[PDB]
C-alpha cells in the first residue's frame, strides 16, 4: 500500500516562514501527483496546491500566489511546502495528499483525485510561548460510581499550543474513553479532561495509567489514577 | 468552478437512506469525488469518477450524476455513518471542495449518567480548583446544565465541552468544568450540578461537600 | 572451466547449500549441489620435465619429452579433511529435506565408464589431470590432516566426447602446482527399490552443459513489444 | 531507467515511453556474420513498427489519438480501474484476442 | 465517448530466443576474448519493482549457445597448428628405471 508521513506540529511567529515535509512509501515518486491542502479550525477544506514531480511546474491558488512554494526531493522521496509571511488566520491543520494521473498525449494529464491522505500537521502562529502541560488525575470515588460503573480520568491544564495526545494503558483500553475537545480560557492557555468509565470491581485490581504527550514542548507524562484514600 | 452542496445538515434514523446533491456552476464532465471525514481523523475518499466505488468501501454508498448535477445516496444507514461529507472537482485547476454536509443519526431518547468530581489535591496545590461534572450517553445532545455553590447559582465561570456523536450507539457526552481560585474553593463547602434533559422527568442534581469522600 | 565430478573456480551460494534437480524423484536425473563456502584443493605434478624440439619437416617441429632430472614421483592432489567433513555434513543436512528425517545417507564412489567419467578430470596449467576420488565419497551418515588423491597424466586428449579428432598436448617444462576452489558437486542416485531405507549417491558428470547450467541458472532473455492500444477520451482534431 | 515502470500502473508508465523507445535501435567470419544479422533484424523490426505507425496516421508520435470509438465488447472496465489499477502486462493478456480487429479498424479508418 | 489511443514504448515483453554476443574486459587465448566488445566499468542493473517472473533452469536456451560457442572456439584454435601424421609409426619401447618409486612403476615408457 501507499503511506504518507508528515512532520510534527509547528509554532511560529507573525511574518516568519514555515516549512513542512511529506515523505511517501509504496509508489514511484516521480510519476505520482502530490497535493497540499489546509483546513482551518471549524471551517472547510482549502486546496492549496499540487503537482506531478516529473513535470516540475506546480499549480497554485491565486489567493496564495507569491506566498506558497512547493518543491520535491526524489533522492529522499519527500515533498516540501514553504509558506511565507504568516498571518493571524494561518493557524490550521495542513494535509499532504497523493493521487495517480495518466497522459493522453500532447501535454494533457488526467487525474483521479486524492486517494491517500496524511495524518496532518498543526501549524499555529501567536505571541505566546511554549508551556509544559500540567496533569492532574481525576480519581474515582463514590460520587463517580453509578450502577457498578465508576468514572475516572486525567485533566490537562496550563499548556500551549495544541495538540496533546492522551492514551490509556498505552492504548490497551479504548472502550468507554471520552476525550473532550480543548477549550480556550481567559489566561490564553488551553485545558481538557479525558475520562473513562470502568467497572467498579476493577478499581482495586486493574491499574489505570494515562499517558499524555505534548510534542512541541517535548513532554511525556504518565500519571497513575487510583481511588482517593479516605 | 463553484460547487454547491445540499442540504447543509441532515439526520435520519438507522435503516433509512439519505441523498446529498452537489451542483456545479459549469460542466465538469464527470470528474467528481466524494469524501468522508470523521471528527479527529483525516478525510477518506468514498467515490471517484462520480460513480466508481472505491476499494474497501461498503456497497451502501452510491454515486451518480453527470453534467453539473451529482447525487450521493446512502441506502442503509449505519451507526458509523455520522460524519461530514464533501464533493470535490478535479477536472480543471484549481481544485475546489464543497461546503460539506454533516450527516447525523436519529435514535431513541436515552437518560444521562451523572457523575461529579472535586479537584485533585495536586491541582489544589497550584491555587486553582476545577470541579468537573459529567453527563454520559444522553440523547439528544441538547441539555441544560447549571452550577450551584452553596445553594447559589454560578454564572460566567463555567465551561461546557461536548463530544461528537458516538459511532456505536449514537449518544452524546458533556462535561461541565467550574474553575475558581483556591480561596474561593475553600470558602464554600457544598457544590452541585443540576442537569435537565428531555428524557428526564425531573432535573438530576449531583452534590458533594468539601472535605468529605 | 571444464571439469568432471567437481565444480571449480565457480560461484558460491549466499545463504545455504543449494540442491537443484529437474525431477528429484526421478533417479535418471542429475543433482547439482552448490556450496556456501569453498573447499581449497592443491594439485601438483612434481617431476622436473625437459622439452626437446624435433624438426619433422620444413618449418614444422614436434615437442617431445626429454629426460627427467632427479627422481620420479606421482602427481597428486590434497584436500582438507575437516573442511570436507563439514561440507558433507551440510550437504546431507540439506538432502534430508527431500527423503526424510530417518533415512541413512551414504556416499560411495563412481561405478563404471571411461577414464573421463570415473575420475575428476581437469586441466592444471597445460597438463590434463585425471584424479581418483575414492577417498572423497566414501562414508555413511545416520540420523591438520589431509586427504591425498592420486592422479594420472594423459597427453592425447579427446574433448567434447567426440571421435575422429585428437589433440596432443606438448610437455610443460618444470614442476607444476595449482590451487583451486571446490564450489559444487554433481551427483546421481541409485534406484534402490524393494523398500529401501538407505540412499546412495555417486559422483557423476560427462555432459558439460550441466557445468555451465550452474552459472546461467538465474538469467532469462526477453523480447520487448513496445506497442499498445487503450481507451481514452481524446479525439483526433 | 529501462523497463523501470513494468510494475507500475498504466498511468505511471505512460510518462516514460521515450526510455523504452530509445533502447530499441542502438541500446572469425562465422561470428561476424551472426552479429551482423542481429543488427539487420533490429533495424527491420524498427522499420516495420514505424511503417505501421505511419499508416495509422501517427507518424513521429509516442501517444496518438484516433477516430476509432472503443467497442464495449473489447473490455467493460472503466477508466478508473484501467489507468490506476492495472499494468500493461495484464492489459495485453486481456486484449490479446481483439488486437487484429482493432488494427484493421485503425487502418481502414485512417485510409477513409 | 471513448476512443482508441496508441502508445509506443510500453513496458511489455515476451519469451524469445536470439543470438547473444560476447564481451570481455580490456593475447593468445583459446577463447578469443580480444575479438569481443570491451566491457563497461560500471554496468547498469535496473531493479523492476513489484514484478514477478517465471524462470526455468532446465529449459534455458543460453546453455546450448554457450556449449556451441565453446566447442566452436576450441575447434577454431587448432587450425594453424602442426599435424602429427608421421608420428603414426611403430615405436620400440622399454620400461623406465633410474629413481622411480613403487607407485610409479610402469607408468612411463622410453620409446625410440
Ligand atoms: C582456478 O583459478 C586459479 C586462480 O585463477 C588458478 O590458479 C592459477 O593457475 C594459473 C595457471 O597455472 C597460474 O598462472 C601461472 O603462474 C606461473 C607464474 O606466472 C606460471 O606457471 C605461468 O606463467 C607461465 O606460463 C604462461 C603461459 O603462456 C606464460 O605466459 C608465462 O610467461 C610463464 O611462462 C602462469 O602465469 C596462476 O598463478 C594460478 N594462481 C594461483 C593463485 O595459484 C587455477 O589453475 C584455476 N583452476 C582451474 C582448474 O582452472
Ligand atoms: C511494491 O513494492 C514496494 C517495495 O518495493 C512496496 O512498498 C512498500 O510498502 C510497504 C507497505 O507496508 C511499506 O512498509 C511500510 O513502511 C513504513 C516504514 O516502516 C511504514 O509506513 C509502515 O510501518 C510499513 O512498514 C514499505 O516501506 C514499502 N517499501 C518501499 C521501498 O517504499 C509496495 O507495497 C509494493 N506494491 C504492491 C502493490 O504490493
Ligand atoms: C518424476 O519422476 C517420477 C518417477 O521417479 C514420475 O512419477 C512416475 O509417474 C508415472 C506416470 O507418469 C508412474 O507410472 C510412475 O509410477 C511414477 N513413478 C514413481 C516412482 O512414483 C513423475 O511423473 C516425474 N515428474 C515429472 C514432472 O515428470
Ligand atoms: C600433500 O600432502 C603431502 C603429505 O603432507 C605432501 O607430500 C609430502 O609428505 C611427506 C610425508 O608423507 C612430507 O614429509 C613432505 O614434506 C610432503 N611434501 C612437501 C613438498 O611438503 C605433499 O607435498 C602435499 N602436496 C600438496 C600439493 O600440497
Ligand atoms: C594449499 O596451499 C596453500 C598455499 O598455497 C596452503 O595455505 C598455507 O597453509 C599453511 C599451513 O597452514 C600456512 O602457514 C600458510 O600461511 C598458508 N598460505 C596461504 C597463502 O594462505 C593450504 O594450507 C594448502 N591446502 C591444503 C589442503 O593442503
Ligand atoms: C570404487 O571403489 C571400489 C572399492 O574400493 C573399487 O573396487 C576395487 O577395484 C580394484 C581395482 O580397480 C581392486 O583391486 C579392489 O579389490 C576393488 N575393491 C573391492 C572392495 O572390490 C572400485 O574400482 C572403485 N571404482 C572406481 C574407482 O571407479
Ligand atoms: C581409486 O582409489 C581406490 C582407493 O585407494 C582404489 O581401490 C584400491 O585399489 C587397489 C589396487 O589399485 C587395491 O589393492 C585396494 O584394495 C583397493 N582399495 C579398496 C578399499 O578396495 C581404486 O583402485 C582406485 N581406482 C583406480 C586406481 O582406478
Ligand atoms: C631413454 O633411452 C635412451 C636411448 O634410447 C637413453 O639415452 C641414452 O642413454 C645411454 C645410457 O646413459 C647413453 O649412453 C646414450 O648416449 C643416450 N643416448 C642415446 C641417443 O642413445 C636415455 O637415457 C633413456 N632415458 C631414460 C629416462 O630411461
Ligand atoms: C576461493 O574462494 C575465496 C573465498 O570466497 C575467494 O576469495 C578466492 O578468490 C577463491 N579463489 C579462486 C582461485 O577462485
Ligand atoms: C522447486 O520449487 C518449486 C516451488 O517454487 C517446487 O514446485 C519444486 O518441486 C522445487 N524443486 C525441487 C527440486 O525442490
Ligand atoms: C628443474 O631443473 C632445472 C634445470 O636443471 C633447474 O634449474 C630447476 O631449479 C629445477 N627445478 C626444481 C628442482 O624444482
Ligand atoms: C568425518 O565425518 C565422520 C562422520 O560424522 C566422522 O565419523 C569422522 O570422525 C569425521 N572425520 C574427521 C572429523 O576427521
Ligand atoms: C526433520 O527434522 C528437523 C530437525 O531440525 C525438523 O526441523 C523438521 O521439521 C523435520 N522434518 C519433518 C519431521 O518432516
Ligand atoms: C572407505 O572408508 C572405510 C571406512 O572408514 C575405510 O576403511 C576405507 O579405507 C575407505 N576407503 C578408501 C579411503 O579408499
Amino acid at each position: 500500500e501507499v503511506q504518507l508521513v508528515q512532520s510534527g506540529a509547528e509554532l511560529k511567529k507573525a511574518g516568519s516562514s514555515v516549512k513542512l515535509s511529506c515523505q511517501a512509501y509504496g509508489v514511484a515518486f516521480s510519476t505520482y501527483s502530490f497535493h497540499w491542502v489546509r483546513q482551518a479550525p471549524g471551517q472547510g477544506l482549502e486546496w492549496l496546491g499540487g503537482f506531478i514531480p516529473l513535470v516540475g511546474k506546480p499549480n497554485y491558488t491565486n489567493k496564495f500566489r507569491g506566498r506558497l512554494t512547493i518543491t520535491a526531493d526524489e533522492s529522499a522521496r519527500t515533498t516540501y511546502m514553504e509558506l511565507r509571511s504568516l498571518r493571524s488566520d494561518d493557524t490550521a491543520i495542513y494535509y499532504c495528499a497523493g493521487g495517480g494521473a495518466y497522459s493522453s498525449g500532447g501535454g494533457r494529464f488526467h487525474y483521479f483525485g486524492m486517494a491517500v491522505w496524511g495524518q496532518g500537521s498543526t501549524v499555529t502562529v501567536s505571541s505566546a510561548s511554549t508551556k509544559g502541560p500540567s496533569v492532574f488525575p481525576l480519581a474515582p470515588s463514590s460520587k463517580s460510581t453509578s450502577g457498578g460503573t465508576a468514572a475516572l480520568g486525567c485533566l490537562v491544564k496550563d499548556y500551549f499550543p495544541e495538540p496533546v495526545t492522551v492514551s490509556w494503558n498505552s492504548g490497551a483500553l479504548t472502550s468507554g474513553v471520552h476525550t473532550f475537545p480543548a477549550v480556550l480560557q481567559s489566561s490564553g492557555l488551553y485545558s481538557l479532561s479525558s475520562v473513562v468509565t470502568v467497572p467498579s470491581s476493577s478499581l482495586g485490581t486493574q491499574t489505570y495509567i494515562c499517558n499524555v504527550n505534548h510534542k512541541p514542548s517535548n513532554t511525556k507524562v504518565d500519571k497513575r489514577v487510583e481511588p482517593k484514600s479516605c | 468552478i463553484q460547487l454547491t452542496q445540499s442540504p447543509s445538515t441532515l439526520s435520519a434514523p438507522v435503516g433509512a437512506g439519505v441523498t446529498i446533491t452537489c451542483q456545479a456552476s459549469q460542466s465538469i464532465s464527470n470528474g467528481l469525488a466524494w469524501y468522508q471525514q470523521k471528527p479527529g481523523r483525516a478525510p477518506k475518499m468514498l467515490i471517484t469518477e462520480g460513480s466508481s466505488l472505491k476499494s474497501g468501501v461498503p456497497d451502501r454508498f452510491r454515486g451518480s450524476g453527470s453534467g453539473t448535477h451529482f447525487i450521493l445516496t446512502i441506502s442503509d444507514l449505519q451507526p458509523d455513518d455520522s460524519a461530514t461529507y464533501f464533493c470535490q472537482q478535479y477536472n480543471t485547476f484549481p481544485w475546489t471542495f464543497g461546503r460539506g454536509t454533516k450527516v447525523e443519526i436519529k435514535r431513541t431518547v436515552a437518560a444521562p449518567s451523572v457523575f461529579i468530581f472535586p479537584p485533585s489535591d495536586e491541582q489544589l496545590k497550584s491555587g486553582t480548583a476545577s470541579v468537573v461534572c459529567l453527563l454520559n450517553n444522553f440523547y439528544p445532545r441538547e441539555a441544560k446544565v447549571q452550577w450551584k455553590v452553596d445553594n447559589a447559582l454560578q454564572s460566567g465561570n463555567s465551561q461546557e465541552s461536548v463530544t461528537e456523536q458516538d459511532s456505536k450507539d449514537s449518544t452524546y457526552s458533556l462535561s461541565s468544568t467550574l474553575t475558581l481560585s483556591k480561596a474561593d474553593y475553600e470558602k464554600h463547602k457544598v457544590y452541585a450540578c443540576e442537569v435537565t434533559h428531555q428524557g428526564l422527568s425531573s432535573p438530576v442534581t449531583k452534590s458533594f461537600n468539601r472535605g468529605e469522600c | 572451466v571444464v571439469s568432471t565430478q567437481l565444480l571449480l573456480n565457480g560461484s558460491l551460494a549466499e545463504e545455504e547449500v543449494m540442491i537443484r534437480s529437474e525431477n528429484i524423484t526421478n533417479n535418471a536425473k542429475n543433482i547439482l549441489v552448490q556450496f556456501n563456502t569453498p573447499v581449497q584443493i592443491n594439485c601438483t605434478r612434481p617431476n622436473n620435465n625437459t622439452r626437446k624440439s624435433i624438426r619433422i619437416g620444413p618449418g614444422q617441429a614436434f615437442y617431445a619429452t626429454g629426460d627427467i632430472i632427479g627422481d620420479i614421483r606421482q602427481a597428486h592432489c590434497n584436500v582438507s579433511k575437516a573442511t570436507w567433513n563439514e561440507t558433507l555434513g551440510k550437504v546431507v543436512k540439506q538432502l534430508r529435506k527431500h527423503f526424510g528425517n530417518n533415512t541413512i545417507i551414504r556416499f560411495a564412489n563412481s561405478s563404471g565408464g571411461d577414464l573421463e567419467v570415473t575420475t575428476h578430470s581437469f586441466n592444471c596449467g597445460g597438463e590434463f589431470f585425471y584424479c581418483n576420488t575414492s577417498g572423497l565419497f566414501n562414508s555413511t551418515w545416520i540420523s591438520n590432516d589431509s586427504i591425498t588423491l592420486p592422479c594420472r597424466i594423459k597427453q592425447i586428449i579427446n574433448m567434447w566426447q567426440r571421435i575422429g579428432q585428437a589433440m596432443y598436448a606438448p610437455p610443460i617444462q618444470g614442476v607444476i602446482r595449482c590451487v583451486s576452489n571446490i564450489t559444487g558437486l554433481i551427483l546421481t542416485r541409485d534406484g534402490g527399490s524393494t523398500n529401501s531405507t538407505t540412499e546412495t549417491f555417486r559422483p557423476g558428470g560427462g555432459d558439460m552443459r550441466d557445468n555451465w547450467r550452474s552459472e546461467l541458472y538465474k538469467y532469462k532473455v526477453v523480447k520487448i513489444e513496445p506497442l499498445g492500444v487503450a481507451p481514452t477520451r481524446c479525439k483526433r482534431r | 531507467g529501462f523497463l523501470g515502470a513494468a510494475g507500475s500502473t498504466m498511468g505511471a508508465a505512460s510518462m516514460t515511453l521515450t526510455v523504452q523507445a530509445r533502447n530499441l535501435l542502438s541500446g572469425l567470419t562465422v561470428w561476424g556474420i551472426k552479429q551482423l544479422q542481429a543488427r539487420v533484424l533490429a533495424v527491420e523490426r524498427y522499420l516495420r513498427d514505424q511503417q505501421l505507425l505511419g499508416i495509422w496516421g501517427c507518424s513521429g508520435k509516442l501517444i496518438c489519438c484516433t477516430n476509432v470509438p472503443w467497442n464495449s465488447s473489447w473490455s467493460n472496465r472503466n477508466l478508473s480501474e484501467i489507468w490506476d489499477n492495472m499494468t500493461w502486462l495484464q492489459w495485453d493478456k486481456e486484449i490479446s484476442n481483439y488486437t487484429q480487429i482493432i488494427y484493421g479498424l485503425l487502418e481502414e479508418s485512417q485510409n477513409q | 465517448n471513448l476512443w482508441v489511443t496508441v502508445y509506443y514504448g510500453v513496458p511489455v515483453w515476451k519469451d524469445a530466443e536470439t543470438t547473444l554476443f560476447c564481451a570481455s574486459d580490456a593475447k593468445h587465448n583459446v577463447w578469443a576474448t580480444h575479438a569481443c566488445v570491451p566491457t563497461d566499468p560500471n554496468p547498469q542493473e535496473i531493479h523492476l519493482e513489484n514484478v514477478t517472473e517465471e524462470f526455468n533452469m532446465w529449459k534455458n536456451n543460453m546453455v546450448e549457445q554457450m556449449h556451441t560457442d565453446i566447442i566452436s572456439l576450441w575447434d577454431q584454435s587448432l587450425k594453424p597448428c602442426v599435424k602429427l601424421t608421421p608420428l603414426c609409426v611403430t615405436l620400440q619401447c622399454t620400461n623406465v628405471t633410474n629413481n622411480i618409486t613403487d607407485d610409479m612403476r610402469g607408468e612411463l615408457k622410453n620409446c625410440s
